[PDB]
């Protein structure tokens, strides 16, 4: 019980208490069955880790001034060359496609063979946290909460750039310039009848 | 474009392919006794121009009579002359 | 076009036949007066005739070398080139009404087999029951596919088969 | 009970505990189609789907149709919405029709297999995990779970009233769409303009005057 | 039971459970009888192996740039010479026809004499898999699934080149260029009334 998403309302019966991010949030009754609930726990944590990585990446890209996340893949359709922190990358689209396919296929198959495992250990624990399994539960809670936040932020990225076409930090900068003059009601495509 | 090479190689190939691999499958169809062994239970002429008279002896270890040779050689000649005839119309 | 012909609008033979019919009709018209009922009927015939030619030209009909309309009986071809109103729609209309008649009759037969004298109600029609069933089947195809899918449309092999084999 | 025709003999197949427990029963079966309870079951499913898609379609006609007479929402007429949309769009209409055939055929296949077997779609391992919430809710045609998100279908005291409102509005919606079609072929303008031209002069502009809807007078 | 081709519906009675690729897929009731079912298992596996070989071959031909699978036999009707990976092949149409007839006749007769056998062993097992007959069942499952996929892909090759006349990789390339602009609805011969 990290909280309750709606004060007063009763928690659902199928959510077990010992579980990270257990707010009892389920209007649709999607996880009423055991095996499906386990699969959903796996999916939530994994999507969270990938969302964290992507959001941190797009932020780092724009914060260190290398275009947005939308024009990082610009060098492949329009002829050019990739980059990292100010150095060129000598590869072709098919080359990175091949190495990405092989590497990701290998890694995800290897992961997808050990049943459903969410917390590995030993060599995915190289610094020595979460050893006592006591504060590890709290670290699980922090993990899942930051993951939910990251997912929401990334959906924000997709919608925001689908609406105004600008990058995240550019949009934040101009919003801090004139708060009431430009947000999702000056969007002109969010709320139609304005 | 030699006719002897095409025809000789053809008949050799078909006699070989009838010799080694399609022998037993041809000899599994010798057993018609399940349905016909008395083609004609006859006594005299007009019945033994219809019943077996002679048996072609083979000291061949597998047992090719002259008839199987005639058959596979005949197919070989048909296919060989087909090859030469398709070659014949100016390639 | 569709198997080597032309539509009747620019068909030369079409207008020639039209002119010929009007010519014979006016020839019959000439010898009467201008108020006579003969002339009234003749002018009515002229109006109906010219209206018929205009109606056949308007519907996009197809004429051969005789200048006569030709119907196209092919689903793909007629539906592709805009001719669904000469065979396709007529066949679905007829199948609807014919199955309707048959279904109404069959329902009457089963309705009267369950009495004490099936022959009297066959020779002397039960008019209330006949009108009732005459209404009750306007949607027959749905009831037909239901009777098919439940297996009551077909008698089993208690039918009398010829003896012997 | 209510009947469509007071004094008319209500047929015996619409007078059962199984048929009176249906939404919007008014004993209306002049052509005796529903003599087979299985057929009545299937036809009820047909009525429900037609109700829901009819409401959706007619709302799509009206609400942009009404709001365009105000300032916002410049929407073209419903019989011309496709053309303009496809000129606005990015793909030809053939590919769109193919994609909707696929994406709708999958779903309709689901629903169909649930009609043939009531507790079908929920059996372990079939889907990736929505098999949890793809069973029925004991009344065929009214699933639960991911449908009805807001939980309105939980209370038992409003149940028959939600049902009955649905079926009544749906029947009215089907009538509305047939009206849209006939008014399109009859007068030749949008339904909102027909409403305006009838309120402007009722005793002169109706289907007794349009010259097509009854040609014998 | 690898799965069920139609959730909810009952499996047919004549399919035995211990069998690779047993999804219960049989609307026409084609395999209700024992001997016919055995023959069909033989045929399915063999067609699968040949389909795998053919599809891999056409993909290799086009991927290494030697024309399509449709113009590999082009050198025999129009005068020319066969090839392999950049080297010429010194044979005539009748020469390869003769060696093909003899070799295939020998091989297929030899195979067709040992009853109906689908999994040989010993010298058709030269690397040492499928020895315990435990995971061999899973390998059978993978075999038959990849075979079904290959058959479908090859039928796709035939139909695709019968419609548009281009090769597989060229068709994929142009489809990735403009997805909505060119697929089997822009085909003009697939769906007629467009
Ligand atoms: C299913 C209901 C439906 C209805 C009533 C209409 C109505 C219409 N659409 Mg339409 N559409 C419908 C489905 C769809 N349309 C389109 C995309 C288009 C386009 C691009 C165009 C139309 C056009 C038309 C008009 C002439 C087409 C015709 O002859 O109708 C026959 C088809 C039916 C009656 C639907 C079958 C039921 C007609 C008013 C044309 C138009 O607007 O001209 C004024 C036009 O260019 N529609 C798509 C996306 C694939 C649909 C999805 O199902
Ligand atoms: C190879 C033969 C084969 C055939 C002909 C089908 C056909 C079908 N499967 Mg199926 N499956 C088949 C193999 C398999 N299926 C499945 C797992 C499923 C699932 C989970 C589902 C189906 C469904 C369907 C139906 C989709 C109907 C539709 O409208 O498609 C139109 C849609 C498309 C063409 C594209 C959709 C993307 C249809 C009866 C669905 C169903 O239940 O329908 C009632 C469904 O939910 N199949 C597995 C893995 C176990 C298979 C392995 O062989
Ligand atoms: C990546 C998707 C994902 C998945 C699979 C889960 C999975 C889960 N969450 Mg969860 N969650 C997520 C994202 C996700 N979460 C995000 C982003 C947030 C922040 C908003 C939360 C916040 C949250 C809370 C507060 C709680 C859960 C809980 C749960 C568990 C039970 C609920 C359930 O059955 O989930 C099944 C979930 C799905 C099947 C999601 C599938 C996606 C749906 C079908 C479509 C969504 C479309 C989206 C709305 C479109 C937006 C577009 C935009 C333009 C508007 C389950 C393990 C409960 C729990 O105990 O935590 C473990 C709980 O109390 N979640
Ligand atoms: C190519 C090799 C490969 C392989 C073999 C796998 C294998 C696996 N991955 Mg995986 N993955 C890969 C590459 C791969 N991945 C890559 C490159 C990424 C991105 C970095 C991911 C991201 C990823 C996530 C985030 C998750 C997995 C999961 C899984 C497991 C689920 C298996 C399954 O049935 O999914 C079958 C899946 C599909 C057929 C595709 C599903 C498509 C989804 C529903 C559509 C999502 C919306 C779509 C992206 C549009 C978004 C638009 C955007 C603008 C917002 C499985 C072990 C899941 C897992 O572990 O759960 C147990 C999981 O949560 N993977
Ligand atoms: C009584 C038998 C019969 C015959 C001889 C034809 C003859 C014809 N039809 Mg046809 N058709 C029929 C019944 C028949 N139809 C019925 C009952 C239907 C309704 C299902 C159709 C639906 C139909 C369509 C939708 C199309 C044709 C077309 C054609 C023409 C070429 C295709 C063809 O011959 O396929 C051989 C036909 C058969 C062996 C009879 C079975 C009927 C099948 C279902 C029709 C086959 C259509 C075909 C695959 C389309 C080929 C496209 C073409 C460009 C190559 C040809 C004039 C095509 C056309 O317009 O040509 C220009 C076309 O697009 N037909
Ligand atoms: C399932 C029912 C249904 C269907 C098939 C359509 C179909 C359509 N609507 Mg629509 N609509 C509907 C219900 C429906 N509407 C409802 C209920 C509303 C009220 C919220 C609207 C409000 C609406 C607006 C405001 C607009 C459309 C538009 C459109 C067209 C383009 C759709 C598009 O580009 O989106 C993908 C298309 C003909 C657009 C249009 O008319 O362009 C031609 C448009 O601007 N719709
Ligand atoms: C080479 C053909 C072939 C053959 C002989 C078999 C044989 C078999 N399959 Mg099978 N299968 C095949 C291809 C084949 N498969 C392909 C390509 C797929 C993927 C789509 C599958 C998917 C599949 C599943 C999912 C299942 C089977 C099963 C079975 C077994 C029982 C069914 C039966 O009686 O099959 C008899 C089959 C035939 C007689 C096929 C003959 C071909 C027909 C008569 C004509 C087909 C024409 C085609 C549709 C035209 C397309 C043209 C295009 C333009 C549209 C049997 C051993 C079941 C099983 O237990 O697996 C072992 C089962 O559940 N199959
Ligand atoms: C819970 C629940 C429950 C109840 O019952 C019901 C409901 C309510 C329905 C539900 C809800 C749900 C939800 C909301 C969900 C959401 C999700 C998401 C958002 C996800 C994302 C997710 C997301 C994600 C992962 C993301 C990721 C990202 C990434 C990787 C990125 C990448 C990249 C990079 C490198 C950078 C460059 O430049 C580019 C790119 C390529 C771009
Ligand atoms: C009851 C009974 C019983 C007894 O037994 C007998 C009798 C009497 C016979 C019967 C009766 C019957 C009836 C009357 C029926 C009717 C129906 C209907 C009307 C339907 C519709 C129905 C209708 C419907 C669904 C509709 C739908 C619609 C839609 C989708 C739309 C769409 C759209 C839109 C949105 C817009 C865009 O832009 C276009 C379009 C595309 C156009
Ligand atoms: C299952 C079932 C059951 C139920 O009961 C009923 C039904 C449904 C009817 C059924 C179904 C069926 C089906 C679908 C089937 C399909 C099949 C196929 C497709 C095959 C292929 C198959 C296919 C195959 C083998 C293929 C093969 C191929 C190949 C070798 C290739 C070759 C080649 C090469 C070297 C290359 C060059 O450049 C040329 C060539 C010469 C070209
Ligand atoms: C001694 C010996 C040997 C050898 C053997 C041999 C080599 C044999 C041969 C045999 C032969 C070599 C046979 C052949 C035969 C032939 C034939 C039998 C032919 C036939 C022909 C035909 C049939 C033709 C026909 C025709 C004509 C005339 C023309 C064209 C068309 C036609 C086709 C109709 C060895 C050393 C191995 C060892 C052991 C011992």
């Amino acid at each position: 019980k990290a909280g309750n998403w709606l004060p007063g309302s009763d928690a659902p019966a199928w959510l077990p208490d010992d579980l990270p991010g257990n707010y009892g949030f389920d209007p649709l009754s999607l996880g009423k069955e055991p095996a499906s609930l386990k699969r959903f726990t796996e999916s939530e944590v994994i999507h969270g880790r990938w969302a964290m990585l992507g959001v941190a990446g797009s932020l780092a890209v724009e914060l260190l001034g290398y275009g947005n996340w939308y024009d990082a893949p610009l060098w492949a359709v329009n002829g050019g060359k990739a980059t990292w922190f100010g150095i060129e990358v000598p590869f072709d689209l098919n080359a990175l496609l091949a190495f990405e396919f092989v590497a990701m296929a290998a890694a995800e198959g290897q992961r997808g063979d050990a049943g459903g495992v969410v917390y590995p250990g030993g060599a995915f624990d190289p610094l020595g946290f979460a050893k006592d399994s006591s504060k590890s539960g709290e670290l699980k809670l922090k993990e899942i909460k930051n993951g939910r936040l990251a997912m929401v932020a990334f959906l924000g990225f997709v919608a925001q750039h689908a609406a105004t076409g600008k990058g995240p930090i550019a949009a934040l900068g101009e919003h801090l310039a004139n708060p009431w003059g430009a947000n999702f009601a000056t969007n002109g495509i969010s709320v139609p009848f304005f | 474009l030699d006719p002897q090479i095409v025809i000789s190689g053809s008949t050799a190939a078909f006699l070989a392919i009838g010799r080694f691999v399609f022998l037993g499958y041809q000899r599994r169809e010798a057993n018609f006794d399940s349905t016909v062994g008395p083609k004609t239970t006859g006594a005299t002429y007009f019945d033994d121009l219809q019943k077996n008279s002679t048996i072609f002896a083979t000291n061949d270890p597998a047992g090719f009579n002259i008839i199987d040779v005639a058959g596979w050689g005949a197919l070989g000649h048909a296919v060989g002359f087909a090859v030469l005839a398709i070659n014949s119309l100016q390639g | 076009d569709i198997a080597g012909l032309t539509p009747c609008s620019e068909s030369k033979a079409y207008a020639k036949l039209e002119k010929k019919e009007l010519k014979t009709l006016e020839k019959r018209l000439k010898q009467y007066e201008a108020d006579s009922a003969p002339a009234v009927a003749l002018k009515a015939t002229m109006e109906r005739t010219k209206a018929r030619f205009a109606n056949y030209a308007k519907a996009g009909l197809l004429c051969g070398n005789d200048g006569l309309p030709h119907l196209i009986a092919d689903p793909g071809l007629a539906l592709k080139y805009g001719h669904a109103g000469e065979v396709f729609i007529p066949t679905f209309g007829f199948l609807y009404v014919a199955g309707y008649i048959g279904y109404v009759g069959r329902q009457y037969l089963i309705a009267v087999k369950g009495e004490a004298k099936p022959t009297d109600k066959e020779i002397i029609i039960d008019v209330p029951l006949a009108t009732k069933l005459a209404w009750q089947g306007a949607g027959w195809p749905l009831a037909a596919v239901q009777e098919l899918q439940r297996g009551t449309l077909l008698e089993k092999e208690e039918n009398i088969t010829v003896s012997p084999r | 009970r209510q009947s469509w025709l007071p004094g008319s003999q209500i047929p015996a197949h619409l007078d059962t505990p199984a048929a009176q427990a249906l939404a919007g029963n008014f004993g209306f079966d002049p052509l005796g189609l529903g003599k087979d309870p299985v057929a009545l079951r299937w036809y009820q499913q047909a009525e429900l789907i037609h109700c829901r898609t009819a409401m959706a379609g007619v709302a799509g006609i009206l609400i942009p149709g009404l709001l365009t007479k105000a300032g916002a929402l410049n929407v073209p007429e419903w019989y011309d919405a496709g053309k303009v949309a496809i000129e606005n769009s990015f793909a030809p209409w053939g590919s769109l029709l193919a994609v909707q055939l696929f994406l709708c055929g999958f779903v309709e296949a689901k629903r169909w297999q649930d009609i043939r077997k009531p507790g079908s779609q929920g059996e372990p391992g079939s889907f990736l995990g929505f098999e949890a919430s793809l069973k029925g809710t004991s009344e065929l045609g009214y699933p639960g779970g991911p449908f009805d998100p807001l939980g309105l279908s939980k209370e038992a005291d409003k149940w028959a009233d939600w049902k009955l409102k649905e079926v009544k509005n749906g029947r009215l919606a089907m009538l509305a769409f047939l009206g849209f079609v006939a008014q399109k072929y009859a007068t030749g303008a949008g339904p909102v303009d027909n409403l305006a031209a009838h309120l402007k002069d009722p005793w002169h502009v109706n289907y007794a005057t349009n010259g097509v809807s009854l040609p014998f007078l």
